[PDB]
């Protein structure tokens, strides 16, 4: 029943502003806290903001203070974070999630339904924002041409692309023994490589052909590169 | 700022063993101002515990937690299959709220060699003006290995990049890519290009290396 | 008429946050056992309100004794600002004075305090005077 649905993700560049929106369903929503969290490439979860039912009381992680505005219309059940000056270090994953839907004042008396940000029992499948000055550009695809334990190994290296994400398949998709692919990495440039990898026997090279298939959709991009020993 | 610092960094345990999880706080918490949280790769994070130990909502009497002061801990009795993914701890006594960076708990399997793999600049980037070099290690455990370039036996830096796969999925192993970035000029100036690869599973370091051109 | 009767009973909040002409106020309310608040709704003119510094108001006469009790003596005559029940009494004592009638006795269900918080709206007798009220007042005639 109840579940969360983010909106209002894209690319950005450094300086601009974006809007998020997060509605809730399956409980009373005007009784709840709501907050925000995300995760940066590579890190764990960062308390980013958290507002109380009425959004009366709002407040902010040390280091987005001033930066970051949390709303809520409870009037159309909808939870809102305006994100002003965006930097490229604020690029992560944005989870909207929902709070407690009571209190304690320092008098430890408790207030059922007056909802806040303590912690979060319910949480959205995340929607991506991505904060980067770069250029929609498709990939530069260089094979990665060949032994140890008896076999050989080969790949595609999938350089210079932006922005994530990438998918790779084999053959069209139906040679899934043996495949590793690798995080993309962030190079000085501010641009994604990674590479693709797949095991086969060191007999089987000359007589089979094999290809990679890149798709890189911020570009709407699709590129084979057939691997010669 | 209430810094949360957490330990292991990660735990390598198998079905059926009960599991001790540690976050350090900086500045004093009220033992009940307290929450974990669990997240496996590809799937929402899920609330375990609040309060301390009150337990959330269809979280199982089998996960247990507690603590005061600046240190906290979290008892899982009989590890599962589908408990194996990343926690995290979380403060709410003073804001700004903070989490610590998590722990991960991983399968464990039989320590498992890497099998090593370099690969020279392909002919193609080169002609576009760059120069890659990579290196492959393949199918390795425990996580921790260390990876170290050479060109004509010196020791490089700042100009290599790694990368290591999610474990494994039908063997629980992990794999790792390195990859050594040059410019196209200096490439053609030098000779000797080496991986140097230090693993638990190695009696001694392995080294692969080629000569450009050969 | 020679002598009249008249009857009173009357009976008489924090914070109120105010929205959406009339007014769908919510606030925190107490119930159960000395601790959970359950956030109840209401609603209210906005004359019934009072402004005070978001939106958030309040409740705005103030003393119960004399809300009954004055409609205990204006319910007598036949006859039926706020931030003072002495003068709403002295107004009500100038009606019936107006008519003829001289309060006879009123019973009262700090207390001297009170009463002579009273005798001097009614410049009545101290002999004659003694959260819910329900109070009479007895007019007699001079
Ligand atoms: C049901 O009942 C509940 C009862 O709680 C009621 O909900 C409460 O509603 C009120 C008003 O809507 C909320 O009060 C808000 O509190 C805001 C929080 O501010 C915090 O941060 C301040 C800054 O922190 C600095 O200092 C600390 C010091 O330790 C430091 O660490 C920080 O790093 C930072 O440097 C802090 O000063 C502030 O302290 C206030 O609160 C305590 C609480 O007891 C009080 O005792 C203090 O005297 C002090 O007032 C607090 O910790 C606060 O920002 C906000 O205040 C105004 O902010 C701007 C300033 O211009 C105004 O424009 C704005 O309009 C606000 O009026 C506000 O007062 C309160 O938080 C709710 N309850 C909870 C638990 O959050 C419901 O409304 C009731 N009704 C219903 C229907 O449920
Ligand atoms: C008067 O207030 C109540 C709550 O104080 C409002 O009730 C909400 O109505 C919406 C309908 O869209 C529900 O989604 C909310 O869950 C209700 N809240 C509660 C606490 O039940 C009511 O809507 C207000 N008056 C009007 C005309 O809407």
């Amino acid at each position: 029943e109840v579940q969360l649905v983010e909106s209002g993700g894209g690319l950005i560049r450094p300086g601009g502003s974006l809007r998020l929106s997060c509605k809730g369903s399956g409980f009373i929503f005007e009784n709840f806290g709501f907050g925000w969290v995300r995760q940066g490439p590579g890190k764990g979860l960062e308390w980013v903001s958290g507002t109380n039912w009425n959004g009366g009381d709002s407040r902010y992680g040390d280091s987005v203070k001033g930066r970051f505005t949390i709303s809520r219309d409870n009037s159309n059940n909808f939870v809102y974070l305006q994100m002003n000056s965006l930097r490229p270090e604020d690029t992560a994953i944005y989870y909207c999630a929902r709070g407690t839907d009571y209190t304690i004042d320092d008098q430890g008396i408790r207030y059922q339904g007056s909802g806040t940000f303590w912690y979060f029992d319910v949480w959205g499948r995340g929607t991506l924002v991505t904060v980067s000055s770069a250029s929609t550009k498709g990939p530069s695809v260089f094979p990665l041409a060949p032994t140890s334990g008896g076999t050989a190994a080969l790949g595609c290296l999938v350089k210079d692309y932006f922005p994530e994400p990438v998918t790779v398949s084999w053959n069209s998709g139906a040679l899934t023994s043996g495949v590793h692919t690798f995080p993309a990495v962030l190079q000085s440039s501010g641009l994604y490589s990674l590479s693709s990898v797949v095991t086969v026997p060191s007999s089987s090279l000359g007589t089979q052909t094999y290809i990679c298939n890149v798709n890189h959709k911020p570009s709407n991009t699709k590129v084979d590169k057939k691997v010669e020993p | 700022e209430i810094v949360l610092t957490q330990s292991p960094d990660t735990l390598s345990l198998s079905p059926g063993e009960r599991a001790t999880l540690s976050c350090r706080a900086s500045q004093s918490v009220h033992s009940r101002y307290f929450a974990w949280y669990q997240h496996k790769p590809g799937q929402p994070p899920r609330l375990l515990i609040y309060g301390g130990s009150t337990r959330a909502t269809g979280i199982p009497n089998r996960f247990s937690a507690g603590g005061s002061g600046t240190q906290f801990t979290l008892t899982v009795n009989r590890l599962e299959a589908e408990d194996f993914a990343v926690y995290y701890c979380q403060q709410y006594g003073r804001s700004p709220y903070t989490f610590g960076q998590g722990t991960k708990v991983e399968i464990r399997r039989t320590v498992a060699a890497p099998s090593v793999f370099i690969f020279p600049p392909s002919d193609e980037q080169l002609k576009s003006g760059t120069a890659s070099v990579v290196c492959l290690l393949n199918n390795f455990y425990p996580r921790e290995a260390k990876v170290q370039w050479k060109v004509d036996n010196a020791l490089q830096s700042g100009n290599s990049q790694e990368s290591v796969t999610e474990q494994d999925s039908k063997d629980s192993t992990y794999s790792l890519s390195s990859t050594l970035t040059l410019s196209k000029a200096d490439y053609e100036k030098h000779k000797v290009y080496a991986c140097e690869v230090t693993h638990q599973g190695l009696s001694s370091p392995v080294t692969k290396s080629f000569n450009r051109g050969e | 008429s020679l002598i009249r009767i008249g009857h009173g009973f009357d009976v008489h909040c924090v914070t109120l946050h105010c929205t959406n002409e009339v007014r769908n106020c919510s606030f925190n309310m107490t119930t159960e056992l000395r601790d959970k608040k359950q956030k109840v709704h209401a609603l209210f003119y906005k004359l019934d309100i009072v402004p005070i510094e978001n939106s958030k108001y309040r409740l705005i006469g103030g003393d119960v004794a004399l809300h009954a009790l004055t409609d205990a003596i204006l319910g007598a005559a036949a006859l039926g600002k706020n931030a003072d029940s002495r003068g709403l009494l002295r107004e009500a004592f100038r009606q019936v004075q107006e008519k003829g009638y001289k309060i006879g006795n009123v019973d009262i269900t700090h207390i001297d305090a009170m009463r002579a918080k009273i005798a001097e709206d009614l410049q009545c007798d101290i002999e004659q005077v003694n959260i819910a009220c329900e109070a009479v007042a007895l007019l007699i005639r001079q």
